[PDB]
């Protein structure tokens, strides 16, 4: 079909360019809607990076064309960034602008109660984007949420935070995550000392926190006669750690002292307690702590295993550790179950393993105990990763003989756990702290070097070790290709989303984590490096591959593991 | 991409269009004009391309009849030891650009491009050809808005698993726009995927694909599903129900619904919704006229853009005939003021540019003042620039009395005299010809009347809106 206007200039465009870019033609910006040159460039804006410092140009083209972007949910946190609050005027349609576009996702929603936002009607607003979310997403953010509170305005809570506590009050599963965070701000002396200012705050903010609860119902007050229960029980087990703590001697002195004081019910308490929610998850409720399997481990800091007896007579496995700082896992793990959520958005199911970790202090909490077994036991014992799958979840018709099922959760699993190693660059590649479960599960231990810290030399780029590709199958086995199918899926859906990491991780930048905390101003701009959101989909897959075989070339990983298991040898 | 034309000497590379895993696009220039190049690098040469080769000519043939079709006309299994490359005829516009490019769309040209949308889905099903693919992306529109659905993709896979989609970036997702114009049937259980790829698609997919594409045309360029909504729309758990209110048009609305649904047992055949709408959301003079007159033009046999006016100028009778009646009657007339501007740029001959001006003459005193200011004002300061002095003089004789014809004056052309009627016909006062000097003198007291006029009722609206 012939057209003529093929190469002619679009002569009904450059008519309405002439007028819209007449000075005389007061700006009508209500009606303007971009072309697709326009758009095409919009598109790029509204995509930018939460890090990425936006030139002068958008801010005046966003706002020239502001009742065009106000059909973008996503462009509202764009909108705003370049509206110049310096400006009065501006301002009054900065302003305006805000109260007509359509409600953006929660997701992004997080980005506006950051300190980047201080305007009081924008700060009222942000929570009135908060106040849309459903308290089971609310749960997914509330690590996130509570950080907010460093950026918030401390003289409101003195004299968007009538939302937050609104919530809590009426769901106990919000309220049981909501008081360890706020007790465990108010407990880091740290915080105390670089800021007083804020650790005053805290302390206001558990006070302010007991306060509503207060106010509310005989059943709400209940509530609180369950927290109050609770941080007995937190502090039982603080001071019984420091007892066992103090008992100098072999592991089984200490395991008897445990058990027998767990079991001292007339000293302790701990073995018959009040009915309290689990710190660990607030949706058990538990009676109290088995005594006879508590045990400590043979770790540095001997984490105690402790067995909760829940209201209908089971058993709720919990792990509480002292010595080491679980704040960064507490904050890790929820990206990790972030990360999964994700996955899931799309349907891609990475079967992954998020395991519960909760700080109660700022150097004690409770951490969900996932059934597995240590890599180190394991390639000791059975010789293999395949060895060891034979042995647990045979299957005649399964691929190298394990169930199709099983290798599935197993492929699916290590690469989920792959791609997320990768994307938060963990550094403690030891042995140690890989599990692996009879049912394919894997899953990872012991976050001590995160954030690119590796004390070994030449690292290599990605967790995919020699024994974990000799678990595929090999480099000739259909689950490895399986596997790197998976990688490539998962590498792009994290892409798509690197704009909520990287809000979630801005969050945190005034959060003590100490990877976060060794780098704050950083800490978000190390997300956007994982992302590689500068790479197109076709290099970002390129350099994934390039990336195993970069990583499966590197020799020398396999020498830092036999000199560490030499160490490790000497010191048992 | 470009790289891949240095071995085809027809074709001469000009622009990228896209690259993505699976289809690297760039237009480039051949002997018959503008094309789209597809190219898929072979990786592994072992793969049965000589399957898909045929598949593709099996196309081209039983699609060559369609008008509203539009196959891969080339397909070349060796065209370079890298890569085997597709190529079709060029079209000005794709959908996704052309809802953002001016003149914007009126309610009479949604309803004309949504027609052509079915008319093409069902002249497909006719031919036997199943598009698999149907996305506001692959809904062309040319110069005279006659839509023509392209880039037939028999290649892609047809069906996804649900639970392993990321499988589908390569073969559905190459834009990385996220949108998803699939068939709600075409994902399937995971357990049964871990020959879909070519599994033989039934009508009621195309159906499904087609509404995907005709809700993005009346949500503004919105999409109707992302990747979440559509597969929660499979497995129940999304309902694009914001999107779908978005379609203010409640008779265009009802159609995109029914099109789009998740059990193929509820599509219809494409023949059957344009009986269903005909004289709703289709006028008659759809069916009746503007197909079958249309159709002339967007045949094999080239009419020239001088041609094409005269053709215009020979039926005018004839057309104001068809669609005024002899008396909602302007619906049809924005559609048909669409033919005419789209040669007024490639005239040659100085007997066809006074045609031109005559049809401008003829239709102006029957289009809407929004569609005079819009859609016929730019095209006669364009003619001014002719180098025929007779169509100049003409240009500005035009040009005076269409604009004597403006009786309302819309938003966006307030400052349109200042900045555009006057400082457009201003060089005229000078112009080497003395026929020029002569039609800008004779005119020159009428133009500033009519200014003056329009200066006038922008006061008065004013006055009127402050008074509100
Ligand atoms: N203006 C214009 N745009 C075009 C033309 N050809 C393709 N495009 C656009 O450029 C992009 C090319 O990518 P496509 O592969 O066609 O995208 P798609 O239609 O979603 O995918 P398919 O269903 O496989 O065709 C799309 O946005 C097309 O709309 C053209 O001839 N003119």
């Amino acid at each position: 079909v012939p057209d003529p206007q093929m190469s002619m200039e679009n002569l009904v465009e450059s008519k309405h360019h002439k007028l819209a870019r007449s000075l005389r033609s007061g700006p009508s910006d209500h009606d303007l809607k971009p072309n697709a040159a326009t758009r095409d460039q919009l598109n790029i804006i509204v995509s930018y990076p939460p890090t990425k410092q936006l030139t002068y140009e958008e801010q005046d083209l966003v706002w020239k064309f502001r009742y065009y972007l106000t059909n973008q949910e996503k462009a509202l946190t764009k909108f705003l960034k370049c509206v110049n609050w310096d400006l009065p005027q501006e301002a009054k349609q900065a302003l305006e602008l805000l109260g007509k576009w359509k409600p953006m996702d929660v997701e992004d929603s997080l980005e506006l109660l950051s300190s980047h936002y201080t305007n009081p009607t924008v700060r009222r607003y942000a929570v009135a984007r908060l106040r849309q979310a459903d308290d089971e997403d609310l749960l997914m953010y509330l690590l996130q949420l509570v950080q907010a509170l460093k950026y918030e305005n401390f003289d409101d809570i003195k004299n968007l935070c009538t939302f937050l506590i609104s919530r809590a009050c009426k769901n106990s599963t919000l309220a049981n995550y909501l008081y360890w965070y706020v007790i465990v701000e108010c407990e880091d002396q740290d915080t105390q000392q670089r800021d007083p200012k804020t650790h005053e705050m805290y302390l206001n903010v558990m006070r302010r926190f007991s306060q509503a609860l207060l106010k509310g119902d005989k059943s709400v007050r209940v509530m609180r006669s369950l927290l109050a229960a609770q941080q007995t029980f937190v502090d039982r087990l603080v001071h019984l750690m420091k007892a066992v703590q103090r008992e100098s001697g072999n592991r089984k002195k200490k395991n008897e002292r445990l058990q027998a004081l767990l079991g001292d019910n007339e000293k302790m308490n701990l073995s018959d307690v009040e009915l309290i929610p689990l710190p660990l998850e607030p949706q058990v409720k538990i009676r109290g702590i088995i005594p006879e399997t508590a045990t400590l481990f043979k770790s540095a800091l001997m984490p105690a295993q402790l067995f909760f007896k829940t209201e209908d007579g089971g058993k709720y496995p919990v792990i509480f550790k002292h010595g080491d700082d679980l704040r960064q896992d507490q904050l890790i793990l929820q990206i990790i179950s972030l990360m999964d959520k994700l996955l899931r958005k799309e349907n891609l199911d990475l079967k992954l393993t998020p395991y519960k970790v909760l700080a109660t202090s700022t150097k004690h909490g409770f951490m969900q105990f996932i059934q597995s077994v240590p890599v180190a036991e394991v390639l000791d014992t059975e010789g293999s990763i395949q060895n060891f799958f034979r042995k647990y979840a045979p299957s005649e018709n399964g691929p190298n003989g394990i169930s199709a099922e099983v290798m599935d959760t197993y492929v699916k699993s290590c690469a989920g756990y792959c791609v997320i190693t990768y994307i938060l660059g963990v550094g403690d590649r030891h042995l140690d702290n890989l599990l692996l479960t009879k049912t394919g599960k894997l899953f990872h231990i012991d976050f001590g070097y995160i954030l690119g810290r590796d004390p070994k030399p030449l690292p290599p780029p990605m967790k995919l070790n020699k024994e974990m590709v000799e678990g595929m199958g090999g480099t000739q086995s259909e689950q490895y290709q399986e596997f790197r199918k998976q990688c490539y899926t998962a590498f792009l859906h994290l892409r798509r989303y690197s704009n909520l990491i990287l809000n979630l991780f801005s969050l945190m930048v005034d959060a003590n984590i100490p990877d976060i905390a060794l780098e704050p101003d950083k800490t978000v701009k190390k997300v956007q490096d994982k992302f590689r959101l500068d790479l197109s989909d076709e290099e970002a897959v390129h350099y994934m591959q390039s990336l195993i075989d970069e990583s499966v070339h590197a020799l020398f990983a396999a020498v830092v593991e036999q000199i560490h298991k030499f160490a490790q040898y000497w010191r048992k | 991409v470009e790289s891949y034309f240095s071995d085809i000497h027809d074709f001469e590379y000009d622009k990228s269009l896209g690259s993505t895993r699976f289809f690297k696009v760039a237009r480039a220039k051949h002997r018959e004009g503008l094309v789209v190049v597809k190219v898929f690098a072979i990786q592994d040469p072992t793969l049965p391309l000589t399957s898909y080769k045929q598949e593709l000519e099996e196309l081209k043939i039983r699609l060559n009849s369609a008008q509203n079709c539009l196959p891969f006309q080339k397909a070349s299994e060796k065209a370079s030891e890298k890569a085997a490359m597709l190529f079709r005829q060029y079209v000005r516009d794709n959908l996704y650009d052309r809802i953002s490019t001016r003149p914007f769309l009126n309610n009479i040209e949604k309803r004309w491009i949504a027609f052509q949308i079915l008319t093409a889905v069902d002249q497909a099903h006719k031919s036997g050809v199943r598009h698999g693919d149907i996305k506001t992306e692959n809904v062309m529109v040319t110069s005279w808005n006659w839509v023509l659905l392209t880039d037939f993709a028999s290649f892609k896979p047809t069906y996804l698993p649900e639970d392993n989609p990321a499988d589908f970036n390569y073969f559905f997702d190459t834009s990385r726009r996220r949108t998803c114009y699939i068939a709600p049937e075409r994902f399937v259980d995971g357990g049964m995927f871990a020959q879909r790829t070519r599994g033989e698609l039934k009508r009621a997919m195309d159906i499904f694909s087609a509404g995907c594409v005709i809700a993005e045309l009346f949500t503004e360029g919105v999409p109707l599903f992302d990747l979440s909504q559509l597969l929660a729309y499979r497995n129940g758990h999304f309902f694009p129900e914001q999107v779908l209110n978005k379609i203010e048009d409640h008779s265009i609305r009802e159609l995109v619904t029914q099109m789009i649904h998740r059990e193929p047992d509820k599509r219809l055949e494409a023949e059957d919704y344009l009986k269903q709408q005909r004289g709703n959301a289709f006028p008659e003079i759809f069916y009746t006229f503007l197909q079958p007159y249309m159709a002339q033009f967007a045949k094999e046999t080239f009419l020239s853009a001088d041609e094409r006016i005269l053709v215009i100028r020979k039926d005018l009778g004839n057309i104001i005939h068809n669609l005024c009646g002899h008396d909602p009657k302007e619906n049809g007339l924005v559609i048909l003021v669409s033919v005419i501007t789209s040669c007024l740029q490639t005239l040659k001959y100085c007997d066809s540019k006074l045609a031109a001006l005559e049809l401008i003459l003829h239709l102006a005193p029957r289009l809407s003042v929004e569609i005079l200011l819009d859609r016929i004002t730019p095209y006669l300061l364009h003619f001014s620039n002719d180098s025929v002095p007779r169509v100049r003089a003409e240009a500005l004789r035009t040009l005076t009395k269409v604009l004597a014809l403006v009786k309302e004056v819309p938003r966006n052309d307030i400052n349109i005299y200042p900045e555009y009627i006057l400082p457009g016909i201003a060089h005229l006062a000078q112009d080497d010809a003395t026929i020029v000097r002569l039609a800008y003198a004779e005119n020159i007291a009428l133009l500033a009347e009519t200014a003056l006029r329009f200066l006038e009722l922008v006061q008065l609206k004013n006055l009127n809106m402050e008074n509100d």
